[PDB]
């Protein structure tokens, strides 16, 4: 393998440099529900949450 | 040449679209009146 | 899938006193609309100098592997709740939304 | 993905010392009409008594100063309008489907022209 | 929904009386170096030598006239492209992916830029 | 049937248009039975309730 900076320059060469490396990865994503209730139509004034703050 | 790629966008279509029901519906208040008052039927 | 989508209602319907016995009825219309799930990712990788994997005083993999799993962890939280460097296909982070709905609280009493 | 809504909302307009207000293009919509205006030189409780185009609309008492700056504009009941939240047509789509609109040929959302562009489906 | 292809085209150009050719926007594209061109005005069997915008390129040969025409654009046997038919992707936006457009931070002719747009289908 | 606005302009073909309508109707009244008791014989100073305002 070989690694590179953002301009494209080679960092590391992985294989001729005796080096080893280890590689993770995820995927993931959230949303929220805030449908409409009769209680506050005004969707801008809704939240299902608050907090405490200073 | 170089420089093939097989993008996602190239790629599109062999794969579905995705849907779910998982937040929709909502309940309902029931009124006051036909529910506090003294019911009287009239002809 | 890269994304998911949910449907939601968007409009109720409404009733009307009539005039009279007998003056004009009038209409509505009910309607729908949906939101997005958007899928993104979170990635690193570790080099290290393999003779020093040979000399070190024990295995460094087994070592860093709980704070890395622990870096995963928090590195998505805090883009959630405090909107620290979130990606733009996600929706707005919890605090400045809290915020903008006018749902916080000062300690003043 | 605009749509149409009973909401508030916040706009800068420019003032003429009498009944009229204007504003940047598509600033008001046809349903205004009935809808609080808040400004500083409006007199309170005055309201949008008519629109003639999204450029320019019409105040239900005179206005005491010419300046330039923003303003708010209520929320309603959903009694003028036959809805109470958003939906996705503007207040001009809306109109496409009548009878004198389709005897006079004009084009709905969607009735899809081309022949190969697949359907799509709007959001907020 | 135009993407790439290796069949041919036809084409209105404007020659000058030398190796340069010229027409209106998208005219031209990145790909069409070594198609051959047949035209009035142009000797048997000339070529686009190169290509230098969506309005102009160089030719094998000079124009024996200066005019503008019709003229067409043959096809190629798929050596200088790996694809043989056609594919959504236009010169330009295939070039997106590489190390260098990554670092540059162009995006993707895909990558969803708003939380609330839908993903959608191409078609020709 | 044909829907029209207050002027008589006809707005809808419901018949020719192909679409269809649904019509729904709801017949009430109330009153309040505040009668006669010794306690307070001056009928403009009953009623059998009372509010918080502010």
């Amino acid at each position: 393998a070989v690694i590179q900076d953002n301009t494209g320059a080679i960092i590391y060469n992985l294989a001729q440099q005796d080096m080893t490396a280890l590689r993770l990865t995820f995927r993931v994503g959230w949303q929220v529900a805030n449908t409409l209730n009769n209680d506050q139509p005004t969707e801008a004034n809704r939240y299902p949450a608050a907090s405490l703050i200073f | 040449p170089y420089n093939n790629l097989t993008s996602r966008t190239d790629a599109q279509a062999l794969i579905p679209e995705e849907v779910s029901k998982e937040m929709l519906g909502k309940a309902t208040e029931q009124s006051a009146v036909l529910q506090q008052f003294r019911r009287i039927p009239v002809g | 899938r890269n994304q998911v989508r949910f449907p939601v209602l968007s409009a109720l319907p409404v009733a009307y006193w009539v005039n009279g016995d007998t003056g004009l009825k009038q209409t509505t219309e009910i309607n729908w609309t949906n939101k997005y799930l958007n899928i993104e990712e979170i990635a690193t990788i570790v080099p290290v100098p393999d003779n020093v994997l040979a000399d070190v005083d024990v295995n460094v993999w087994d070592e860093a592997m709980p704070y890395l799993i622990e870096a995963f962890g928090r590195t998505l939280d805090s883009a959630v709740v405090f909107g620290t460097n979130a990606p733009g296909t996600f929706p707005q982070a919890i605090v400045p939304a809290i915020a903008a709905a006018g749902n916080a609280v000062t300690e003043g009493s | 993905a605009t749509g149409r809504t009973t909401e508030g909302r916040t706009v800068t307009v420019t003032t003429a010392s009498n009944t009229t207000i204007t504003g940047a293009a598509g600033t008001f919509v046809a349903s205004d009409v009935g809808r609080t205006i808040t400004r500083a030189g409006i007199p309170a409780g005055t309201t949008i008594t008519a629109v003639a185009s999204g450029t320019s609309a019409t105040i239900s008492a005179a206005a005491t100063t010419s300046a330039t700056s923003a303003a708010t504009l209520g929320s309603l009941n959903g009694q003028s309008q036959g809805l109470v939240g958003w939906s996705p047509e503007t207040d001009t789509e809306a109109g496409a489907y009548s009878v004198a609109a389709t005897n006079a040929g004009t084009v709905t959302p969607d009735r899809l022209t081309n022949a190969f562009t697949p359907v799509s489906q709007r959001g907020r």
